[PDB]
């Protein structure tokens, strides 16, 4: 009888999620291993003990089909059920997995081992991505220049692994169907709970983007003063090595030559924490220091032992695009960050951090639910604190903005400089995944693949490569996560709801009111706050429990994902701009781009 | 799996 069966049910539940705790900690120590420290032998290492719990992960699927689990009364046991059946790649037949684990090691040792030449110094050829061409395409104005390094990236990190990430699209495929998905695309689009979850993010992205195209215009406008019009058209898709971005993903390293108001003060703290002596421990404790005054969970031993918070100085080969890691004991929580001691990489840290307050808040919870209310979420937790440590108000306090005056058009340049990361990134995001989702459908034949990756991003960025491209080369893979099978909705969704937590966040801080000019939205700091660290842990600490709408319910009572908050956000830009765009007969829009041949 | 910046 059922009621007997559920009871034993509990039980084996009980038991298996701590087994599978205890083992995929093992394979997260390879892997950690393996990320630091880049070697056939670590990478062989890797790949076979994720083979072992591929194997251990098939049975346990098999097993659950031994529990009338469909059946029970307890939706907690239900759902843990259903997480349990979920194989993803591990439902692929064992010679299957290894080749794809083989795929996918072939393609980030790739992207992290790429080098090119100093384009002063043919010679000297040992510049990496993570500091030295990033530098580049931050700092220099000499367009040339930029053109140079962004061909010689695409074409290393890119184009190199073509064949390799063909057969990864074949065996996603294969996975995703032996799961009884469609494809990788509905694979992905699972972990969100909502069968109307991409109709959703369509109805947000139509309601933000006329902002975006105001920006973009604007944009455009004061690079073409800049560079002058044999480099920038009016009409045309921006040319994207001009951004300060190897991808054109947020455009805040050109805030200096593209801000509202240059003859008034923009916000740029690196030089004063170079001035002031800080080092990326500093960054780390002073991260820390943000979660605990908010009374959330203070760093343990082990992550400050573990850590890598400086790139190494031996000849090593490593992934250096930072990373934050569960090791699903207790307190095993760690970062691997390649720390610079700018503004930005401050930013960085508290968006790691994030992280890493999530895995400590949901620890205690089964196995099957120490993971995000969605991957949005966990995205999200380290970008609202970012928020406020970006702030003048917080900037000034710690030390870091000195001279500031706030007046109307220091406000715009802050707002627009937000806007630099935070809207631009939200076209960037959307093609990243709807790129890989139309390769997933088998909806672009193989010998369209490249110019569809550029046709998405000039029909919604409006941006395009700074030289003719075409099917011989492969662009896509030069975005790490691409490289690296991450999934990027997350970060689509993330930028959304960031902005829903940090209004609610503000509001339990008493540091927003909407009727008062003295608490605007885009200078709150929840720094201190008791009240926001609640809502913090009322959500976090829920973990995979429940469905996301119940993660955000417990964060401030509602249960839908919103555009409202980030557009109140950013209201008194958008009203700036669309007034000084009109003023200044700015062209919107762009022509389709010709940078690449079908 | 890692949870890493955009
Ligand atoms: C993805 O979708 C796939 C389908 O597209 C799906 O594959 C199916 O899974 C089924 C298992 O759930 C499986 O069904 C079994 O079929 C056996 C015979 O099938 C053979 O002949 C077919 C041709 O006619 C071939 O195509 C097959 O390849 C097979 O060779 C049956 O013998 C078997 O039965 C037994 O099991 C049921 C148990 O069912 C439940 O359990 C309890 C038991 O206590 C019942 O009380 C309860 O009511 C419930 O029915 C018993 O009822 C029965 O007595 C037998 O013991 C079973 O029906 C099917 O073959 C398989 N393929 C296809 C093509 O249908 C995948 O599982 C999906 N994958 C994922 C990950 O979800
Ligand atoms: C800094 C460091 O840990 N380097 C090690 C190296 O000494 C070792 O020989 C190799 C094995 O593949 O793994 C890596
Ligand atoms: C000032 C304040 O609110 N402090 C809270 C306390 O009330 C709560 O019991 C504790 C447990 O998480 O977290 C902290
Ligand atoms: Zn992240």
């Amino acid at each position: 009888a059922l009621v007997k069966e559920e009871i034993q049910a509990k039980e084996y539940l009980e038991n298996l999620n701590k087994e599978l705790a205890k083992r995929t900690n093992v394979e997260t120590e390879a892997a950690w291993a393996y990320g630091s420290n880049i070697t056939d032998e670590n990478e062989k290492k890797k790949n076979e003990i994720s083979a072992e719990l591929a194997k251990f992960m098939k049975e346990v699927a098999s097993d659950t089909t031994k529990f009338q689990w469909r059946s029970y009364q307890s939706e907690d046991l239900k759902r843990q059920f259903k997480a349990l059946t979920k194989l993803g790649y591990a439902a692929l037949p064992e010679d299957d997995y290894a080749e794809l684990l083989d795929t996918l090691s072939a393609m980030e040792s790739n992207f992290a081992k790429v080098k090119v030449c100093d384009y002063k110094d043919s010679t000297k050829c040992d510049l990496a991505l993570d500091p030295e061409i990033e530098e580049v395409i931050s700092k220099s104005r000499d367009h040339e220049e930029l053109a140079y390094y962004w061909r010689e990236f695409y074409d290393k990190a890119g184009t190199a692994v073509r064949s390799q990430f063909e057969r990864y699209v074949e065996l996603n495929t294969k996975a995703a169907k032996l799961n009884n998905f469609t494809s990788g695309a509905e694979a992905w689009l699972d972990e969100y709970e909502d069968d109307t979850f991409e109709q959703q993010l369509e109805d947000i992205f139509a309601d933000i983007r006329p902002l975006y195209q105001q920006i973009h215009g604007y944009v455009r406008f004061r690079l073409r003063k800049h560079y002058g019009d044999a480099v920038v058209s009016e009409t045309g898709p921006i040319p994207m090595h001009l951004l300060g971005n190897m991808w054109a993903q947020q455009w805040s390293e050109i805030a200096d030559i593209v801000s509202p108001f240059p003859e008034k003060p923009l916000v740029d703290v690196s030089a004063e924490m170079e001035k002031q002596g800080y080092t990326p421990l500093k960054m780390f404790q002073m991260g820390d220091d943000f979660f605990t005054s908010m009374n959330l969970t203070k760093l343990p031993q082990d992550f400050w032992d573990k850590s890598i918070i400086e790139k190494p100085t031996d000849g090593r080969d490593l992934v250096c695009h930072a990373s934050a890691w569960d090791f699903y004991l207790t307190d095993d929580v760690r970062i691997k960050q390649c720390t610079r001691v700018t503004q930005d990489q401050l930013f960085t840290v508290h968006h790691e951090l994030g992280h890493i307050q999530y895995f400590l808040q949901y620890q205690h919870q089964p196995f099957v639910y120490r993971t995000g209310a969605n991957p949005g979420f966990h995205e999200a937790v380290g970008d609202v604190l970012s928020l406020s440590v970006s702030t003048p108000k917080h900037l000034e306090k710690i030390g870091l903005l000195k001279d500031y005056v706030r007046d109307d058009e220091a406000r715009i340049n802050q707002l627009f400089l937000t806007a630099l990361d935070k809207i631009v990134f939200l076209p960037f995001a959307f093609t990243m995944d709807k790129y890989r989702w139309s390769l997933f459908r088998g909806e672009v034949d193989k010998a369209n693949w490249n110019c569809a990756f550029w046709k998405l991003r000039d029909e919604y960025s409006g941006i395009e490569p700074p030289v003719v491209r075409s099917e011989k080369d492969f662009d896509a893979p030069a975005k790490y996560h691409i490289s690296a099978d991450v999934e990027y909705l997350r970060y689509l969704v993330s930028f959304i709801i960031q902005f829903q937590f940090y209004k609610s966040a503000c509001i339990k801080a008493g540091q927003y009111d909407p009727d008062n000019v003295e608490l605007p939205l885009d200078n709150c700091d929840i720094y201190g706050s008791a009240a926001a660290g609640a809502a913090f842990h009322n959500m976090l600490s829920m973990g995979a429990s429940k469905p996301w709408p119940d993660a955000l319910e417990a964060f401030n009572g509602e249960r839908i994902m919103s555009g409202k908050a980030i557009a109140e956000y950013f209201e008194p830009l958008r009203v700036w701009l669309e007034a000084e765009n009109i003023k200044n007969n700015v062209h919107i829009g762009w022509t389709t781009s010709n940078k690449c041949v079908s | 799996r890692p949870k890493i910046p955009p």
